[PDB]
Order: C-alpha cells, then structure tokens, then sequence
C-alpha cells in the first residue's frame, strides 16, 4: 500500500485532510479493500454491520451512486478520500450541497417532494423509527410534508439548492 | 433518547453524517 507522492500531494490539496491523513486514510482503504476498488455489495455490507435488522440496501445505493464520481461501479480511492473530506470536514453549506447533490435523484436541479421522502425513506429502512402513539406515528410521509412545505418558500412543489440550504439556518 | 442527529433527518445533515461513518468503516 504505497501511494505515489503526486498522488498524495493532489489529494491532500483537493481535501481538508493534511498528507499525514490521507496516507493513513489510504492505508485502511487497502486493508480493507486491498484491489483499490470498494463495490456496492462492499459498500452495503458496512451498513449492515451497522444495522444488522434494517434494511440498508436503499440508503447504501443511493450513497454509493454519488460516490462514485465516474459511474464505473466502483469507489476508487480518490472518490473514497474526497467523498469523507466534504462529509466528515466540509462547512454546514459544502455538506448541504453534498447533500442536494444526493436528494436530487434525478439530476434535474431540483428535489421534488418523492426525492425527499426517498432518501428520508431509505434512512429509516436502515436505522428504524422513534417509537409513538399510533396517533402520532413518526412516518417519514408526515416529516417530509412538514419539512418540504417549510423549505418551499415559493410553493412551487420544488426545492432549488438555496431553498434546501437555508433549511436548518437562523435568520 | 432520540438518536442526536435524527432530527435533522430530511434536512441532508443525517445521509451527510451517515455517509461519513461508512466511509470511515470502509477505512478502518
Ligand atoms: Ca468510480
Ligand atoms: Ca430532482
Ligand atoms: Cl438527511
Ligand atoms: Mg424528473
Ligand atoms: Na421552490
């Protein structure tokens, strides 16, 4: 698990991590997945560990598919590095916009409700619910009505990247 | 006690926060 020094170099500029972490970052990455290359049936089988009784076959492809900059079916270690950077280190909007970038399932520029509850969805298949009063059931439907209506400030049925951004932050 | 982040379910910080953690097992 040698990393060529140009390749480090670029990936620590590109990344919030110093050299030291991305050569400690990449000798996990091989240990773990010695051929460079992690599959979605790898990916899954980390949430699984996670949540052994969810479902995370959802969240995991959803996830994986953004991951995966160049949509040749495998995280390579530059995607793994990046992907951790922006989720794990990135400002509140580099993340959102990570986010988006996930909510948007269609790649039309915009989450539309169904995307939400999509991904809201997938979350809870794998981690599961809060438990309530059957008259106050914590249905991902409810949350996502709620939260979609608060972010769609023109009420057009759609949210662009500066309506879901402004989601949790105070004015 | 509800899981910290769960409440911002929806809002993009828990797939952040949850992508982050399995990246991070993959790594470890
Ligand atoms: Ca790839
Ligand atoms: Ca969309
Ligand atoms: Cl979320
Ligand atoms: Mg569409
Ligand atoms: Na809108």
């Amino acid at each position: 698990s040698k990393l060529k020094p140009e390749v480090v170099e670029e990936l620590t500029r590109k990344t919030y991590f110093t050299e030291k972490e991305v050569q400690q970052w990449y000798k996990g990455f091989i240990k773990d997945c010695p051929s460079g290359q992690l599959d979605a049936a790898g990916f899954q089988k980390i949430y699984k560990q996670f949540f052994p009784f969810g479902d995370p076959t959802k969240f995991a492809t959803f996830v994986f598919n953004v991951f995966d900059e160049n949509k040749d079916g495998r995280i390579e270690f530059s995607e793994f590095i990046q992907a951790l950077s922006v989720t794990s280190r990135g400002t509140l909007d580099e993340k959102l916009r990570w986010a988006f970038k996930l909510y948007d399932l269609d790649n039309d520029g915009y989450i539309t409700r169904n995307e939400m509850l999509d991904i809201v969805d997938a979350i809870y298949q794998m981690v599961g619910n809060t438990v309530e009063l059957p008259e106050e059931e914590n249905t991902p439907e409810k949350r996502v009505d709620r939260i979609f209506a608060m972010m769609d400030k023109n009420a057009d049925g759609k949210l662009t990247l500066q309506e879901f951004q402004e989601g949790s932050k105070a004015d | 006690s509800v899981p910290r982040f769960i409440k911002y379910t929806g809002y993009g910080n828990a797939a952040g926060l949850l992508a982050a953690r399995g990246l991070m097992a993959g790594g470890r």
